[PDB]
């Protein structure tokens, strides 16, 4: 795709890539973030759906844990199929934008600049954290951003544009969790889930059939007598199975992660723990625009529970916003997008210039 | 190595007291014609500068960004960065404010003497 010089946008997620062309309203290639190479030969790879349908004869791997990279051989090949495959760029044409998790390893945001300098020779690049990404597409400047994908949950307080890292608090819950919680719990109801295709069918049990329950204990309960809001679901070879209260159970322990064994507060009290943790005088903006980001955000009736369970937490003549976009999905990817495309950030990227003056150590000057 | 905007409306704002107004267009910042100022298209995003002059001989400022009913979500998403990128030029001395169609500050009401106008329409989204 492509007005002046064209740039991309490609935002990196434990379970999920979203990349695309800036200026776009949506990525135009999301894909599963998984390279897989031969359990014993032919160098070679395979990334995303191709991979994962030839993961009985492929060592299938996750190059992001947790939102940060943990094997750069494997996110190089992401990148490259990313360019190559998905968007079908030359990279060494396009300025990048790539984005980056809340606290990334210093040396970490330093090889995504060397990867992308020294191996794709991009023109220019930038790198931006996510959830500040998701606030400024969601039209503002001040706010906190509770963003929760595959691997990693955060609470991102943001001020004037610019997050207030002593104040970010990382949650290992995210949409894996839950995955894997909803198997445990439709076997325990007499099915049985487990195996890695099974694994597939109830994630898309989870995207499609859960909700968050307003009142917990009142839904249980509406279950336990009634079975008017039960659902049925089709599975691959035409069995149909039911599902009852684990609809709402699954995402529960969102905010309960004793569910899964857990000891940390949930998303609601983590939400409140950042706003504690900032000025007071910022406080009231914060509450007033709490930004939902992430596809383990897209839980029917999520931002009802956020904001009963934050008026809770706070006085009552708080006023509370939850604000929950509808692409929240994509947020980030949409920020960067816009980000991107504005007259004036010709002038933020880092250039090829700069990279050969400075080295990667530059991304610390640059990238803020 | 630096980050300096060198749009030439970035040049012009906040050198004197006053009320300087953009609009977003197309992933631009653009200024409004001053006989125009206080008509808001509720179909765009606008930037506003309000310069107060300070006892001190330096400047007070006022960054508000408008955000119409209808505008589209590059729109508002510019405006927002463009007030960010404002405010950081200006060393970042301006108070940021989002004004949201119907609920905006009196201050922000304020500025405008002869009362704000709506009006319907505006520039097409850059997406
Ligand atoms: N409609 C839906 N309802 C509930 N969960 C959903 C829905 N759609 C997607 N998810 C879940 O969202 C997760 C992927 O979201 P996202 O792309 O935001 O994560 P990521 O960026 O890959 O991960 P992270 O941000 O943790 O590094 C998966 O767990 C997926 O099952
Ligand atoms: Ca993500
Ligand atoms: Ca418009
Ligand atoms: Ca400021």
């Amino acid at each position: 795709d492509g007005e002046d010089v064209q740039a991309l946008v490609i935002d990196n997620g434990s379970g999920m890539c979203k990349a695309g062309f800036a200026g776009d309203d949506a990525p135009r290639a999301v894909f599963p973030s998984i390279v897989g190479r031969p359990r014993h030969t032919g160098k070679d790879s395979y990334v995303g759906d191709e991979a994962q349908s030839k993961r009985g004869i492929l060592t299938l791997k996750y190059p992001i844990e947790h939102g940060i990279v943990t094997n750069w051989d494997d996110m190089e090949k992401i990148w490259h199929h990313t360019f190559y495959n998905e968007l079908r760029v030359a990279p060494e044409e396009h300025p990048v934008l790539l984005t980056e998790a809340p606290l990334n390893p210093k040396a970490n945001r330093e090889k995504m600049t060397q990867i992308m300098f020294e191996t794709f020779n991009t023109p220019a690049m930038y790198v931006a954290i996510q959830a500040v990404l998701s606030l400024y597409a969601s039209g503002r400047t001040t706010g906190i951003v509770m963003d929760s994908g595959d691997g990693v949950s955060h609470t991102v307080p943001i001020y004037e544009g610019y997050a207030l890292p002593h104040a970010i608090l990382r949650l290992d819950l995210a949409g894996r969790d839950l995955t894997d919680y909803m198997m445990k719990i439709l076997t325990e109801r007499g099915y049985s889930f487990t195996t890695t295709a099974e694994r597939e069918i109830v994630r898309d049990i989870k995207e499609k059939l859960a909700y968050v329950a307003l009142d917990f204990e009142a839904e249980m309960k509406a279950y336990a007598s009634s079975s008017a809001l039960e659902k049925s679901y089709e599975l691959p070879d035409g069995q149909v199975i039911t599902i009852g209260n684990e609809r709402f159970r699954c995402p529960e322990a969102l905010f309960q992660p004793s569910f899964l064994g857990m000891e940390s507060a949930g998303i609601h009290e983590t939400t409140y723990n950042s706003i504690m943790k900032c000025d007071v005088d910022i406080r009231k903006d914060l509450y007033g625009n709490v930004v939902l980001s992430g596809g383990t955000t897209m839980f029917p009736g999520i931002a009802d529970r956020m904001n009963k369970e934050l008026t809770a937490l706070a006085p009552s003549t708080m006023k509370i916003k939850i604000i929950a976009p509808p692409e929240r999905k994509y947020s980030v990817w949409i920020g960067g997008s816009i980000l991107a495309s504005l007259s004036t950030f010709q002038q933020m990227w880092i250039s090829k210039h700069e990279y050969d003056e400075s080295g990667p150590s530059i991304v610390h000057r640059k990238c803020f | 190595m630096g980050s300096v905007v060198e749009h030439p409306e970035f040049l012009k704002a906040g050198k004197e007291p006053g009320l300087q107004i953009w609009r977003v267009e197309k992933f631009d910042l653009v200024p409004v014609p001053t006989c125009l100022y206080g008509d808001f298209f509720t179909g765009d995003a606008y930037v506003i500068l309000k310069t107060v002059q300070l006892r001190n001989g330096n400047l007070q400022y006022d960054l508000h960004y408008w955000l119409g009913n209808e505008c589209s979500q590059d729109e508002s998403g510019a405006a927002a960065i463009f007030t960010v990128q404002l405010d950081d030029y200006l060393n970042g001395r301006a108070v940021q404010h989002r004004e949201v169609q119907g609920f905006e500050s009196a201050t922000f009401l304020g500025y405008f003497k002869s009362g704000l106008k709506y009006k319907k329409g505006g520039v097409a989204s850059g997406f």
